[PDB]
């Protein structure tokens, strides 16, 4: 152990951490601390006009805002799309280790192919590189398919090619050995027969229920993987024997009668996928951003686990049913079709797992992958705009607005609520801290966080004279006399409207002290 | 009699004022010249042909 | 210390409080109840109390404590 | 309006921003002093009173 | 001055309209015009 | 008067001078030349000219 | 041209010369551009944008004090401000800004009675601009009280 | 200033009265300008010095190829200063002296180091000021803009606020006498155009000619002549662009005793831009280069450019183009800080 | 002359052999090569302008010269915006040269003169189809 427990990382400590080669530190962040209506000391730390870690009191809230608002103006009043992105990866195919270091895989399983290559079938794979004291030094992206050369441990010295693929090809990779058999694979039924000559090339088309006759509607064409005897043979270590549906446009090289190795590729499969990642910038970007609109047509993701198949054809959307192993199967997702797959048919996907190419709305970020995942993007991306122009701001203050926007949760299960209503998550974990502490449950209950744009969750404040102050106000004053709506004011700016003393910074002793008078003798 | 910021020209991209500064000098340069001229008071011809 | 208040948040770490702390101690001083427990450089209570506080002679457990002693005194 | 000699050069930053230096040279002569003339007026109504 | 808190909003129910009023202004007029008391 | 130079010469009438009031004509013209505009054969007008 | 003309004067034809300070009497290095230049002086005369206000007349309806020149004025703390000084803890500050300042009339008459007697201390009371939106609302068929525990 | 966004310009400010005690108190204490010379937004100094002040220093700390008092050996900086002021040596000439440099070395202790550095007078007379626990390296280089904040910096960083303030003072008056006392200012002929303007100028308008000459032949639409030729104009830019810098840049070919050498150049536009007070090469091209493609109201680029500058003289058209582009920009400046203010209030009313 | 787009690449214009075939090895390689130079260039020159936003951006105090330093930026996001606009062509460009399916008019079938490929490298159409469809483009869009 060189750095205790939950310490204030000053200066000197952060020196200490580099002087070694950690890489990776689990820091407590505002958006995931535990204390209702207001935060830690701890969780925010020290950051401001003076040194010290952050006093009891000070109102972080408007500080971040005010940090965050008054730079602004260095950016430019449009939407630059200069969409360079400049330094890529020199090409799309071969791979170019920067700074001789260990190889490291993270995320794949690969497979062993005949001239003993690691294959890998994996989509989430990544490729980093340790240096000499145990660090990430270069970190690569490899796509589904690429055959490797060094594996994992060897040591790459400078600048050589560890990796090669094609870019536009998705392979299909066979895991084991035997010969191919040819399911629902009829000529004139399911395919469409281009053949060369006797090097066996063809441009089979695997057509889809528009192009293939009235009979071939149904058909799934199949390739099974069978051995010499006649039982199918089962994927390596798994049960599952391997029946590759062959998409459309699978050119079938190997044909039927061709034993072949366990690794070698089945079919090549075109796909132009676009490789550039246009940067995006500016102000509004920035203000549609911290509003959460949803994007353009959006990425797609996983729900649940298990493997994925199809479902009705062609309607006007694909169908794709993840069927969990274990969990109930009946998760079928109806799909436009000018959205491009990623993952086979007969594949295990995990949930979260991409399956469309595109931008991802923060909305499903939260749903799927949880707070710290969509926090993180949210930082990040604004972050990027904000250091094009080359304006610093430091992430606690992003990160702060983005609590704020997820201060909302609505429940599913049952047990106190109305079973569907929009609640504060405040209410919500103190009532379920009560009943967990209570010997009864009631039920219950099980909520989902929900993420707001700025702007309703300002509308979606309790205070009412707050509301009033800036919003409609007619709207406001209507539903709340209706409902007979009691303000303790709690709040900044209802206290500035009264005016007594804000419960901010000098005056904080002075509510604090009244707050034990309140409810005493 | 008065002293100006030089910074204040290459970022504000007005240079005419420092011609303007130039020529002016130039021209106080002629007029104490002839100023020179009629304080000894030479004589017509000379003023003139100046 | 009309300069930096460093010192009296080094003694106090709030840097809030300080300045009620503070206050106290200068109305208690302004209100003749009290003489200046430092040498004055010609400044104003403000100042003084933030010299008295910072060299630690003073803090908030130094008012309450002699606070309730002379409200004993001042009994008799 | 008038015609100064100017030196561009920086004084012990008295011009540190687009703010000029003068010398008492100017003041002294008076040129840079304007007139104004401005009206003031006083009206006498009737009251209730 | 009262030390209050929890301000406390609904709708006005007639008799409490009669209850805050202390009469009714039953003609338009304003001023007399010539002296210009109410 | 400007109105209706304005008027005829934008549908390519060698008339300057009119009847102030519509003649259904008038209406009719635009129309024809509506279309054509819509069809391509002319250029759509800026309120921005001088 | 200018450079022929400014030979014609017997002057440097880079128009620069080198200048003594006045103070020490020490050259100045790399000589200084020096020259006429036609300079003007604007409307815009410090002589009317000073302005203080310590008190005056107030308004009729909000009883704040007025602003202008005519009358003598007092600048406006807007929310900018107020966020401002919220960024500190600036908590007493604020409050007498609100309250004592401008629309507490018992509240600014007591401590102007302080300020003359030497001593320091406030009495907040109610905006008044609250109270008027009190009333104004309590005009509509809402019913707004002040309620107590 | 910096913190004010304030200019000396008739901008206005008002002043206004904290009246009882707790107020006084809660001014002088969170609110005193020297409490907060730290950002909220990142955790670096917002008080660095502007624009003169670096324009001093860097004058001050610059170091020459031949002055007066070439390898002197001075027993110290207060030597180093008498030198200067009488007159035995110039501001700026490179210099053995002796210097005490102190380190917190141990648990906060001063253990004084003392040696012989080989810098300028002006950077002894500068470390004069710097307080006991920096190094003497900080001062040592250029010290420019970026140095000068990092010299703050570390001064924050080691020793503590007390010490930054006095020293950042000290920083303001020593830079603003010794800018005075260097005499720095911007002459017609300080901006000197490169000798190969007219000359790249004229392959480009070649080039234009060949690209007629291949339309003519049908190889190519008007769309692409167009194109083509906006981009060959983009590259002829560029290339003026950075051999005038070229030329400006590195120009001073001073000689020592025998054969001559050649040096970061005093040309005083060319200091006023790499000191970091004003300007960038941006500006510096459009004064003695060529101000580039410009821009018609619809976005699209008028194809001819204007190839004049300001040291030169503008026609009628390439004014009238540049007002088109000036004029759009300073209609959108106002629209542009408008909508900030709104976003900045609806960030606030959230949080 | 060193300011075409030959003069990017250390190429010199290609000369068809007498009894040369249209598409040959050599010639979709040159082409190939070409293309990757020019989009090489001109991301280069992205990194160039992004750094120099990067450095330059500050806050002004006068509203008279936020202009002046944002009305040059303008002009120049423009130009980058234009070039990333051809960055999508130049891509397809050489999807088509790695398909081997570049060089030939994709209206009618003809074949697209060498001279021309040479000129503009990323040439979808014959000059007639080009000129046709951007008389065709120009009088729907007016
Ligand atoms: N920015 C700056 N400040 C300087 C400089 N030189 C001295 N000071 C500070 O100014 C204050 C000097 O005030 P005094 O000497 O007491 O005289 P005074 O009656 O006018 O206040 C001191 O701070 P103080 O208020 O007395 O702090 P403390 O020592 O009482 O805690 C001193 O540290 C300087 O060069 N630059
Ligand atoms: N630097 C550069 N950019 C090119 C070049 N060629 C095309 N572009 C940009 O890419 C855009 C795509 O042009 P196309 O739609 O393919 O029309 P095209 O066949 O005539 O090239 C162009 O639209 P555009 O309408 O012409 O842009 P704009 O006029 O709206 O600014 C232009 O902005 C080129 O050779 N050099
Ligand atoms: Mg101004
Ligand atoms: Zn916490
Ligand atoms: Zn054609």
């Amino acid at each position: 152990i060189l750095v205790p427990r939950n310490t204030l990382l000053h200066e000197q400590w952060c020196d200490l951490l580099e002087e070694n080669s950690v890489d990776a530190v689990k820091v407590r962040s505002v958006v995931s601390c535990d204390t209702d209506f207001g935060v830690c000391a701890h969780c925010y730390g020290r950051d401001l006009a003076r040194g010290h870690i952050i006093n009891k009191g000070e109102a972080i809230g408007v500080i971040a805002a005010q940090s965050i608002g008054e730079p602004g103006t260095q950016l430019t009043m449009r939407t630059f799309h200069i969409g360079g992105a400049a330094s890529r990866a020199a090409a799309e195919s071969s791979i170019q280790v920067k700074n001789k270091g260990s190889i490291k895989l993270s995320n794949v399983k690969s497979v062993v192919n005949s001239s003993g290559k690691l294959v890998i079938t994996s989509r989430n794979t990544e490729l980093k590189l340790i240096d000499e004291f145990g660090r990430t030094k270069e970190s690569y992206k490899v796509p589904y398919g690429a055959v490797l050369a060094k594996g994992d441990g060897e040591q790459v010295a400078g600048g050589e090619t560890v990796a090669n693929w094609d870019p536009h090809t998705m392979p299909v990779i066979t895991e084991v050995s035997g010969f191919v058999r040819f399911t629902d694979m009829i000529d004139g039924q399911t395919i469409t027969r281009q053949t060369d000559e006797l090097t066996g090339l063809s441009s089979l088309v695997v057509l889809d229920s528009a192009e293939r006759t009235a009979g071939g509607k149904d058909l799934r064409p199949a390739l099974k993987i069978v051995d010499a005897q006649g039982n199918d043979v089962l994927i390596p270590g798994t049960d599952m024997p391997a029946q590759y549906f062959l998409p459309g446009k699978a050119i079938v090289q190997l044909e039927d009668g061709v034993q072949i190795s366990s690794g070698d590729t089945l079919a090549r499969i075109p796909q132009e996928s676009g490789g550039t990642k246009d940067i995006t910038g500016g102000l509004p970007r920035v203000a549609d951003l911290f509003e959460a609109r949803r994007p353009k047509e959006p990425a797609i993701l996983a729900e649940i686990s298990g493997i994925v198949s199809f479902g009705k054809e062609t309607k006007g959307k694909r169908r794709l049913v993840i069927t969990p192993v274990d969990g109930s199967d009946p998760y079928e997702e109806m799909i436009p079709k000018w959205r491009q797959l990623n993952v086979f048919e007969g594949e295990r996907v995990e949930r979260g797992d991409v399956i469309s190419d595109g931008p991802e709305a923060p909305h499903d970020i939260l749903r799927l992958r949880g707070v710290h995942a969509v926090t993180r993007y949210i930082v990040n991306e604004v972050q990027d705009v904000y250091r094009l122009q080359g304006v610093k701001i430091n992430d606690k203050h992003i990160e702060v607005i983005v609590r704020q926007m997820l201060r909302k949760a609505t429940i599913v299960n049952a047990g106190s609520s109305d079973f569907l209503e929009g609640e504060q998550v405040e209410y919500s974990r103190v009532k379920i801290a009560n009943r967990e502490l209570e010997a009864n449950g009631k039920v219950g209950a099980t909520y989902s966080r929900d993420l707001l744009g700025i702007t309703k969750a300002s509308l979606a404040t309790e205070s009412f004279i707050s509301a009033a102050s800036f919003q409609e106000t007619t709207r406001v004053l209507t539903e709340a006399a209706v409902a007979g709506k009691r303000d303790e004011l709690r709040g900044l700016k209802e206290n500035v409207i009264v005016g007594r003393l804000i419960p901010a910074g000098t005056g904080y002793a002075y509510h604090q002290d009244r707050m034990r008078r309140r409810a005493a003798g | 009699d008065i002293v100006l910021n030089p910074l204040g020209v290459p970022s504000r991209m007005n240079i005419g004022q420092i011609l303007e500064t130039h020529l002016g000098m130039a021209a106080k340069g002629i007029g104490d010249k002839i100023n020179a001229m009629l304080k000894q008071q030479q004589e017509v011809a000379k003023l003139r042909e100046f | 210390a009309r300069v930096t208040v460093q010192d009296a948040v080094e003694k106090i770490g709030n840097r809030f409080d300080l300045v009620l702390v503070a206050a106290r101690r200068a109305r208690q001083m302004q209100v003749g109840g009290k003489d200046p427990l430092v040498p004055e450089e010609n400044d104003k209570t403000t100042v003084i109390a933030l010299r008295e506080i910072e060299e630690g002679l003073i803090n908030n457990q130094i008012l309450d404590v002699r606070e309730r002693q002379e409200q004993q005194e001042q009994e008799a | 309006g008038q015609n100064m000699r100017v030196a561009f050069m920086p004084w012990n930053g008295y011009n540190f921003e687009d703010s000029i230096l003068v010398s008492e040279r100017v003041v002294q002569e008076d040129r840079f002093t304007t007139i104004h003339i401005q009206e003031l007026a006083c009206v006498s109504r009737d009251t209730k009173l | 001055t009262e030390e209050f808190d929890a301000i406390k909003i609904a709708l006005a129910s007639p008799d409490m309209i009669r209850s805050w009023s202390f009469g009714e202004v039953k003609k338009p007029e304003t001023i007399n015009y010539r002296t210009f008391k109410p | 008067a400007v109105g209706r130079m304005k008027f005829n010469r934008s549908l390519l009438r060698e008339e300057i001078e009119g009847s102030g009031i519509l003649s259904k004509d008038d209406i009719i013209d635009v129309m024809k030349k509506l279309i054509d505009i819509r069809n391509g054969k002319g250029e759509v007008d800026d309120i921005d000219h001088l | 041209e200018i450079k022929e003309l400014l030979k014609l004067g017997d002057l440097p034809t880079s128009g620069q010369i080198r200048l003594y300070d006045g103070r020490t009497g020490e050259q100045f290095e790399r000589p200084v551009t020096v020259g006429y230049m036609y300079m003007l002086k604007l409307n815009h005369l410090v002589d009317d944008k000073m302005h203080a206000r310590s008190t005056g007349s107030y308004s009729l309806v909000t009883q704040q004090p007025l602003g202008g020149k005519a009358q003598f004025g007092g600048q406006r703390f807007g929310e900018m401000e107020v966020w401002a000084l919220e960024a500190y803890g600036a908590a007493y500050t604020l409050q007498e800004m609100l309250t004592v300042k401008s629309d507490d009339v018992n509240g600014r008459t007591k401590m102007y009675k302080n300020i003359v007697d030497g001593n320091h201390q406030m009495e907040p009371g109610m905006p008044e601009s609250f109270n008027v939106l009190l009333k104004e609302i309590r005009s509509l068929g809402i019913n707004i009280e002040l309620e107590d525990e | 200033c910096a913190a004010y966004n304030a200019d000396f310009d008739g901008d206005q400010m008002a002043v206004h009265v904290p009246l009882t005690l707790e107020a006084q108190l809660e001014a002088r204490a969170l609110m005193m300008s020297t409490n907060n010379i730290l950002s909220p937004a990142n955790g670096e100094p917002i008080i660095v010095p502007s624009q003169d002040v670096v324009l001093g220093l860097y004058y001050m700390t610059r170091d020459c190829v031949n002055a007066k008092g070439e390898g002197m050996v001075l027993t110290g900086p207060k030597e180093a200063e008498r030198l200067y002021r009488s007159g035995l040596a110039s501001l700026h000439a490179r210099v053995k002296v002796r210097i005490t440099e102190y380190e917190k070395d141990a648990n906060g202790e001063l253990v004084a180091k003392t040696s012989l550095k080989d810098t300028t007078v002006g950077r002894a007379i500068l470390w004069m000021i710097v307080p006991k626990g920096l190094p003497y390296s900080i001062v040592n280089q250029a010290l420019g803009k970026k140095a000068i904040s990092k010299m703050l910096n570390t001064c924050y960083r080691i020793l503590g606020l007390k010490p930054t303030v006095i020293f950042a003072d000290q920083i303001m008056y020593t830079g603003f006498a010794y800018a005075a006392r260097s005499g720095a200012s911007v002459g017609i002929d300080d901006m000197v155009i490169p000798e190969k303007k007219h000359e790249i100028i004229s392959e480009a308008e070649a080039e234009v000619a060949e690209i007629q000459e291949q339309f003519q032949s049908g190889l190519v639409t008007a769309g692409e002549r167009y194109n083509k030729v906006i981009d060959i104009w983009a590259a002829a830019n560029d290339r003026v662009s950075k051999a005038m810098m070229d030329n400006l840049q590195t120009e001073t070919v001073i000689n020592r005793d025998g054969q001559e050498e050649k040096q970061v150049s005093f040309n005083s536009i060319y200091m006023m831009a790499d000191s970091g007070a004003r300007g960038s090469a941006a500006q510096i091209r459009q004064l003695a280069g060529m101000r580039g493609l410009m821009a018609k109201p619809d976005g699209s680029i008028i194809e001819t450019p204007i190839t004049a500058n300001f040291r030169e003289g503008l026609n009628v058209l390439q004014y009238f183009i540049s007002t088109h582009g000036a004029r759009k920009g300073l209609a959108d400046t106002a629209l542009k800080t408008a909508n900030s203010g709104y976003l900045t209030r609806r960030l606030v009313d959230v949080a | 002359s060193s300011l075409s787009i030959l003069a990017i690449a250390g190429v010199e214009p290609y000369q068809e052999k007498p009894g040369e075939e249209y598409m040959n090895e050599a010639q979709l390689a040159h082409f190939r090569r070409i293309l990757e130079a020019w989009r090489n260039q001109l991301r280069d020159e992205v990194d160039r302008t992004v750094t120099h936003m990067q450095d330059e951006a500050a806050n002004f105090p006068d509203p008279v010269d936020r202009a002046a330093q944002e009305e040059e930026f303008s002009l120049e996001l423009r130009n980058r915006d234009r070039e990333r606009k051809l960055i999508k062509k130049i891509e397809k460009t050489l999807k088509k040269v790695e398909d081997e399916d570049f060089g030939y008019c994709e209206s009618c079938g003809v074949e697209i003169g060498i001279r021309r490929l040479e000129a503009r490298p990323t040439a979808d159409l014959c000059i007639d189809c080009k000129t046709l469809a951007e008389i065709r483009e120009k009088q729907m869009a007016g």
